[PDB]
RNA sequence: CUGACUGGGGCCUGUAGAGCACUGAUAGGGCUAGGGGGCCCACCAGCCUACCAAACCCUGUCAAACUCCGAAGGGUCCCAGGUGGAGCCUGGGAGUGAGGGCGCGAGCGAUAACGUCCGCGUCCGAGCGCGGGAACAACCGAGACCGCCAGCUAAGGCCCCCAAGUCUGGGCUAAGUGGUAAAGGAUGUGGCGCCGCGAAGACAGCCAGGAGGUUGGCUUAGAAGCAGCCAUCCUUUAAAGAGUGCGUAAUAGCUCACUGGUCGAGUGGCGCCGCGCCGAAAAUGAUCGGGGCUUAAGCCCAGCGCCGAAGCUGCGGGUCUGGG
RNA sequence: CGCCUCCUAAAAGGUAACGGAGGCGCCCAAAGGUCCCCUCAGGCGGGACGGAAAUCCGCCGGAGAGCGCAAGGGUAGAAGG
RNA sequence: CGAUCAACGGAUAAAAGUUACCCCGGGGAUAACAGGCUGAUCUCCCCCGAGCGUCCACAGCGGCGGGGAGGUUUGGCACCUCGAUGUCGGCUCGUCGCAUCCUGGGGCUGAAGAAGGUCCCAAGGGUUGGGCUGUUCGCCCAUUAAAGCGGCACGCGAGCUG
RNA sequence: UCCCCCGUGCCCAUAGCGGCGUGGAACCACCCGUUCCCAUUCCGAACACGGAAGUGAAACGCGCCAGCGCCGAUGGUACUGGGCGGGCGACCGCCUGGGAGAGUAGGUCGGUGCGGGGGA
């Protein structure tokens, strides 16, 4: 018996894989926000970034934009440029939208 | 080892693939013996037409 | 005496068109089906009537993923 | 009481060959062992009719052992109605599930009015220790009328033996007999031609 | 007499009668049984004849178990017509019975009472039959 | 060299079989809405149901258009064997587009037709050429280039017709069964087993006893064991049913069942297997092809030998293809 | 008498009969494209008019609902709202 | 864009009947007759033993069901015959089967006698005349030991009738 | 390289239903508010934002139990490719290779990849 959270999750994630891109999946908890870029062909994570690993400050929204500029920064160093955004169960808005835009300024392509 | 295969019973009346099997062994006439190497592909055909043939293992 | 029956339809010649380990070109039809008996996997498109066909030159592979259904793939050569 | 039966170990000998030579193919198993056996069909039958799946049969193996087993499964030849294969389940100190007879003591009041005691279960499934095998379990059916019935719930159990089915299960019943007086209605009871379950704009 | 109260389809293809019974091959309810020795379509008319005969011996007493049921619809073309113009009409119902099935079982009766009704029953049937009583083999299935 | 066929390997499938989880069917039981019925009520609830019966559970089953399962096989692709009146490509010339029998898998029909319609195969067609099957396109054997007064076999045969055994060893059958049929019926005969009852003396025969409650009932017009069923209970017993048959208008009578005397060893009922008996009537004259056959010249088991074709071999020849 | 679905059909494809059963000769300006969100039938319990069945609350419920129309296939990790 | 060109690969833009007044080319590729195969239907005989018969299952009977034989009915199929296999009934002449109508021999009987019933054996011989109708069949009259039932291309038209 | 947790996959119920127990430092969750972004065919329930007083009550994670569900041999059988017999048939046998389904024994209260965070 699935839940709206679970179904919505598959619902967007399934459409992302099919386009074959590297996925910039984003996790957003009550305090923190994590993001890892995954190659689903190997079941393997290639680069990560999280607020909790960066020990970042207060405002969740700016925190997101900063973990975003971070993820890109480590990313372009591995040649990763093209990638696709996994908004998971999270509406593209607020904290998640902010991380996305951070990744963009960083130069990651999407 | 080789296989000495003898056609002792006529293929007239048997399905065509059995008749074809005799042809892969190069058997055309009754009482005719042919000596063939014992590999699986040769033996599969031999075992297909075993009801038409008398086999002996030699050399 | 008469029949209120009598009719039937033209057969549709459905089923798998290319089996696993067979080399196909981009465009080749792989499976003809009513509904998703098989699902498109890597390098496999699906047409408006469920027809699975190859997106790239290569080699067919099937995969039975349980409750996730059966999938057809093409592996680049 | 207790039954014994010589068994023998079999290898590649064909079941076909064995049964024609008068013997009965079988298998021996439990958690630790699994062995192909054969027994004499004529000797086995003599035992089994008394034994059934109720009483422990012990198998004098020619290698010198003597094993304590229950006959767990029997395969019959459906055309000829002759046993063709036996499963011997070798007991051990651990409890085991099994079938234990029911002896419906008493003659039911339903029977004395013309009725028939429909013995649904002539045994009952039960978890119990090998050391605790009852000869049966008694049942008071003398109180039964047409159509009154006893259950697995109404089963009064011997010491150390726990019931292995749902007590909801019915076990015996007393039902009305056949009567030639019912013929008058039964031949004069009207039967209708059969109704087709539909296809199309009918379903 | 016996016939399905309703069915998904009106007419059924004829099929085959190869092999021994799939099941129904062991005593299950009564004390004695009547088992089929050869294959056949036993009609409802025979089953009822056989049944009635058995209750007729018992008079008052016993219980009769019918383990076969006529669900196969039997077709016949109307007299004197030629081949074609569709499938015949359903005219009766049959029980498809293979060698080794119990068709009838009896209960609550002396052994001679049972041997005899099962015998008389047996004459009413289009096949050879064997009478059997419940054994531990039956018990063990 | 890519072919039919064959080996390995992958992928595809929903049949045979089976199963009841879905769609339906389905016998009995349990439990239990709904009604019907019988009590008590009109103050509206209640109680009983050997009544019909939903859903559920149990036991047990059925299905082309049901499937939780699910083969053997089959299709296809890769690598390999496969040099064949194999295969592929381009062109010229056709004929055929009435099939038929048989085997297996189905539908139709009536688990009818030398019936009909499909599938896989086969033969005839075109092998009505040859051997066997009495005779006979398609059952068995076998693919006829020609010649030989040579040899080996195939099916089938080896008493005479009629080529080769009146061949060898073990059994069965007495019906000319063999040499055309079924439900069913039977002290046919042989062979296995299963229970009783018996030298605490059986069975057969020769001998008695077979009784009391009791002409016993829910019972009617007779119902006394012997016209329905819902009775089988005691007693003297050595034994003997409130009765296995004949008898009756009901009885009674004879008798079994059951005990005692006589002799002195077996006796009685189930069942299964082999081979036979009945069931068995149709039209020109009979007949297994004929004669004729009985420890077979019949049937089952196991052998040795021979006979047997245009199959195979030997000798010679022809023609085409291929290699010298 | 053309077309679609199922069975016959012998687990590739194909396969006949005056064999067994049903449907089509339309429809939709959204019942189309896409983005976003949402999950059914049914059962039990609870609720004014309110019923077997309207709408409301809770718990159980993998799909037995739905997908215009026949049937099959498909399908809620949506093709359904 | 104009097709129930729906006989749906759609002969014309445009089309229904009848022939016992008939014809030709073909077919036993296909009906009608007879035969053949089949035997549902038909006739006959069995198995079972509910029940009837005052009593008594079986003198005579046989519920519900089951097994066959025959090849006289009504049919199925389409195998020889369509460069012809003449077709109902009658007459004539028969010959055969036996599931026997009579005559002969029997068993059982609910066989007193006489006379019947029922089954078994038996195909040697016999089995009438007339009214009606095209009739076969059937009904009727008068008799009789009896007034049998079937096969032979529903025997028999190079034998007759029509 | 080991333990716990947060992510995200693979295997596709040996992973599930139920019952009992356990975890809040950390992570996660509920939670505290509805100013702001954003939101309710009504509702800050959802989605969303700003937060950190409390609580592991719900959820989740981790363990335990075989009542249900799920998986499930060995043996034997059905059936069968190919090869042979038998019956008037319905149908029935033998040889060789293949071999279910049911049921029985029994197994199961998940295993594993990658990246993070913490601890030894
Ligand atoms: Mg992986
Ligand atoms: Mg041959
Ligand atoms: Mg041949
Ligand atoms: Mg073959
Ligand atoms: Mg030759
Ligand atoms: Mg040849
Ligand atoms: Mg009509
Ligand atoms: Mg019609
Ligand atoms: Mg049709
Ligand atoms: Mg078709
Ligand atoms: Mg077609
Ligand atoms: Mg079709
Ligand atoms: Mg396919
Ligand atoms: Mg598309
Ligand atoms: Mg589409
Ligand atoms: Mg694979
Ligand atoms: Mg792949
Ligand atoms: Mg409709
Ligand atoms: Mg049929
Ligand atoms: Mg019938
Ligand atoms: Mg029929
Ligand atoms: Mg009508
Ligand atoms: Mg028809
Ligand atoms: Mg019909
Ligand atoms: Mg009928
Ligand atoms: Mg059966
Ligand atoms: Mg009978
Ligand atoms: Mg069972
Ligand atoms: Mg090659
Ligand atoms: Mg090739
Ligand atoms: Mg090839
Ligand atoms: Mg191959
Ligand atoms: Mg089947
Ligand atoms: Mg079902
Ligand atoms: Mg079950
Ligand atoms: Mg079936
Ligand atoms: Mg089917
Ligand atoms: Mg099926
Ligand atoms: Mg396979
Ligand atoms: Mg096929
Ligand atoms: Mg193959
Ligand atoms: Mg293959
Ligand atoms: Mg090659
Ligand atoms: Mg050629
Ligand atoms: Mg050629
Ligand atoms: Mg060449
Ligand atoms: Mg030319
Ligand atoms: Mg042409
Ligand atoms: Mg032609
Ligand atoms: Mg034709
Ligand atoms: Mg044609
Ligand atoms: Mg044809
Ligand atoms: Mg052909
Ligand atoms: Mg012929
Ligand atoms: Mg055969
Ligand atoms: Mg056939
Ligand atoms: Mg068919
Ligand atoms: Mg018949
Ligand atoms: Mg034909
Ligand atoms: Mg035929
Ligand atoms: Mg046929
Ligand atoms: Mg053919
Ligand atoms: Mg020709
Ligand atoms: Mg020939
Ligand atoms: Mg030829
Ligand atoms: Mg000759
Ligand atoms: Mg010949
Ligand atoms: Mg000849
Ligand atoms: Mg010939
Ligand atoms: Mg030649
Ligand atoms: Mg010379
Ligand atoms: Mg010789
Ligand atoms: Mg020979
Ligand atoms: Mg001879
Ligand atoms: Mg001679
Ligand atoms: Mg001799
Ligand atoms: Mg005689
Ligand atoms: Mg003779
Ligand atoms: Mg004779
Ligand atoms: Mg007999
Ligand atoms: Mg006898
Ligand atoms: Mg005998
Ligand atoms: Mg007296
Ligand atoms: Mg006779
Ligand atoms: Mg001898
Ligand atoms: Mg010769
Ligand atoms: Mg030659
Ligand atoms: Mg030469
Ligand atoms: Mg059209
Ligand atoms: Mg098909
Ligand atoms: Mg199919
Ligand atoms: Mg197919
Ligand atoms: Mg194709
Ligand atoms: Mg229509
Ligand atoms: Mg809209
Ligand atoms: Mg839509
Ligand atoms: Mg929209
Ligand atoms: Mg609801
Ligand atoms: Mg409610
Ligand atoms: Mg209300
Ligand atoms: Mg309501
Ligand atoms: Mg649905
Ligand atoms: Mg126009
Ligand atoms: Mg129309
Ligand atoms: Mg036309
Ligand atoms: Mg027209
Ligand atoms: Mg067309
Ligand atoms: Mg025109
Ligand atoms: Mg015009
Ligand atoms: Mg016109
Ligand atoms: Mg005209
Ligand atoms: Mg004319
Ligand atoms: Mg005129
Ligand atoms: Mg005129
Ligand atoms: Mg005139
Ligand atoms: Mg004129
Ligand atoms: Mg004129
Ligand atoms: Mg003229
Ligand atoms: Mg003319
Ligand atoms: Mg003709
Ligand atoms: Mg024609
Ligand atoms: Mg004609
Ligand atoms: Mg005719
Ligand atoms: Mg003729
Ligand atoms: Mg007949
Ligand atoms: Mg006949
Ligand atoms: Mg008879
Ligand atoms: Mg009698
Ligand atoms: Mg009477
Ligand atoms: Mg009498
Ligand atoms: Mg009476
Ligand atoms: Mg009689
Ligand atoms: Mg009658
Ligand atoms: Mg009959
Ligand atoms: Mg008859
Ligand atoms: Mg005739
Ligand atoms: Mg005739
Ligand atoms: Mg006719
Ligand atoms: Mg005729
Ligand atoms: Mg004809
Ligand atoms: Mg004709
Ligand atoms: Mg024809
Ligand atoms: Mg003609
Ligand atoms: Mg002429
Ligand atoms: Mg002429
Ligand atoms: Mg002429
Ligand atoms: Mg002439
Ligand atoms: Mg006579
Ligand atoms: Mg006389
Ligand atoms: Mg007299
Ligand atoms: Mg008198
Ligand atoms: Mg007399
Ligand atoms: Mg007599
Ligand atoms: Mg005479
Ligand atoms: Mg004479
Ligand atoms: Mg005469
Ligand atoms: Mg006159
Ligand atoms: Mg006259
Ligand atoms: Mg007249
Ligand atoms: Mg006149
Ligand atoms: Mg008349
Ligand atoms: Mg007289
Ligand atoms: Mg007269
Ligand atoms: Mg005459
Ligand atoms: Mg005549
Ligand atoms: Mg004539
Ligand atoms: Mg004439
Ligand atoms: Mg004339
Ligand atoms: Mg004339
Ligand atoms: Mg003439
Ligand atoms: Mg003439
Ligand atoms: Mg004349
Ligand atoms: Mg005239
Ligand atoms: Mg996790
Ligand atoms: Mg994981
Ligand atoms: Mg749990
Ligand atoms: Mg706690
Ligand atoms: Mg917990
Ligand atoms: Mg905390
Ligand atoms: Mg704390
Ligand atoms: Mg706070
Ligand atoms: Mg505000
Ligand atoms: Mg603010
Ligand atoms: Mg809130
Ligand atoms: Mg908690
Ligand atoms: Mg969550
Ligand atoms: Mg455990
Ligand atoms: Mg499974
Ligand atoms: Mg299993
Ligand atoms: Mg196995
Ligand atoms: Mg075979
Ligand atoms: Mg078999
Ligand atoms: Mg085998
Ligand atoms: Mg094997
Ligand atoms: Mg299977
Ligand atoms: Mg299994
Ligand atoms: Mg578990
Ligand atoms: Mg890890
Ligand atoms: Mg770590």
């Amino acid at each position: 018996r699935l839940t709206a959270y679970e179904r919505r999750k598959f619902r967007v994630r399934n459409r992302i894989k099919r386009t074959g891109r590297l996925r910039l999946s984003v996790f957003r908890s009550l305090k923190h926000i994590y993001a890892q870029i995954i190659d689903d062909e190997k079941g393997v994570t290639l680069v990560s970034a999280s607020s909790l690993a960066l020990k970042l400050k207060g405002n969740k929204t700016e925190v997101a934009r900063q973990v975003g500029r971070a993820l890109a920064e480590k990313a372009l160093a591995l040649g990763i440029k093209q990638v696709a955004f996994d908004r998971g169960p999270y509406k593209y808005h607020g904290r998640v939208k902010a991380l996305a835009e951070g990744a963009r300024e960083g130069g990651l392509e999407f | 080892p080789r296989l000495k295969v003898k056609l002792v019973k006529s293929p007239i009346g048997y399905p065509k693939d059995q008749k074809a099997a005799l042809k892969a062994l190069g058997l055309r006439r009754l009482q005719q013996e042919r000596v063939l190497e014992d590999t699986p592909a040769i033996r599969g055909n031999v075992e297909k037409v075993a009801h038409l043939v008398r086999v002996e293992v030699v050399e | 005496g008469s029949t209120r029956n009598g009719r039937d339809s033209q057969a549709k010649r459905l089923g798998v068109k290319r089996y696993e380990g067979q080399v196909v070109r981009a465009g080749n039809i792989l499976v003809r089906q009513r509904g998703t008996r098989f699902k498109p996997g890597k390098n496999v498109g699906m047409g408006r009537d469920f027809t699975l066909f190859a997106l790239v030159d290569g080699v067919v592979e099937f995969q039975d993923r349980g409750r996730l259904g059966r999938y057809v793939h093409v592996r680049p050569l | 009481m207790e039954y014994r039966l010589k068994a023998y170990y079999r290898e590649g000998e064909k079941p076909s060959a064995l049964r024609r030579a008068g013997k009965l193919p079988g298998v021996m198993y439990n958690r630790h062992l699994n062995r192909k056996v054969y027994v004499d069909l004529v000797e086995f039958d003599k035992v089994f009719r008394q034994a059934s799946i109720h009483h422990v049969i012990v198998l004098e193996l020619p290698d010198g052992q003597s094993l304590p087993t229950l006959v767990r499964q029997v395969n019959l030849d459906k055309r000829r109605r002759r046993p063709e294969h036996v499963d011997f389940f070798v007991l051990s100190d651990e409890p085991v599930e099994m079938y234990v007879p029911l002896r419906f003591v008493g003659t039911p009041a339903g029977v004395r009015a013309g009725g028939v005691l429909q013995e649904i279960h002539r045994d009952i499934l039960v978890k119990v220790s090998p050391r605790n095998i009852p000869e049966f379990i008694e049942v008071d059916v003398s109180g039964l009328e047409i159509g009154d019935s006893l259950h697995a719930s109404d089963l009064k159990l011997p010491p150390g033996v726990e019931l292995a089915v749902s007590p909801e299960e019915t076990i015996a019943a007393v039902v009305p007999p056949e009567d030639v007086e019912k013929l008058a209605e039964e031949a004069a009871a009207e039967v209708a031609e059969p109704e087709v379950i539909k296809k199309g704009k009918e379903e | 007499m016996l016939m399905p109260r309703r069915m998904k389809y009106r007419k059924q293809q004829r099929g085959r009668l190869k092999g021994a019974t799939k099941g129904g091959d062991y005593v299950a309810f009564g004390d004695y049984g009547l088992v089929a020795l050869e294959p056949a379509w036993i009609t409802a008319q025979q089953i009822e004849a056989a049944r009635v005969a058995m209750v007729r011996h018992f008079r008052r007493g016993g219980k009769i178990f019918i383990r076969i049921f006529p669900d196969k619809p039997y077709t016949k073309k109307p007299l004197e017509v030629r081949m074609g113009k569709g499938k015949g009409n359903v005219e009766g119902y049959v029980a498809v019975v293979k060698p080794g099935r119990v068709m009838f079982e009896v209960a609550g009766v002396t052994e001679e009472q049972a041997m005899e009704a099962l015998r008389i029953a047996g004459h009413k049937l289009p096949i050879k039959t064997k009478i059997v009583r419940r054994d531990a083999y039956d018990e063990a299935q």
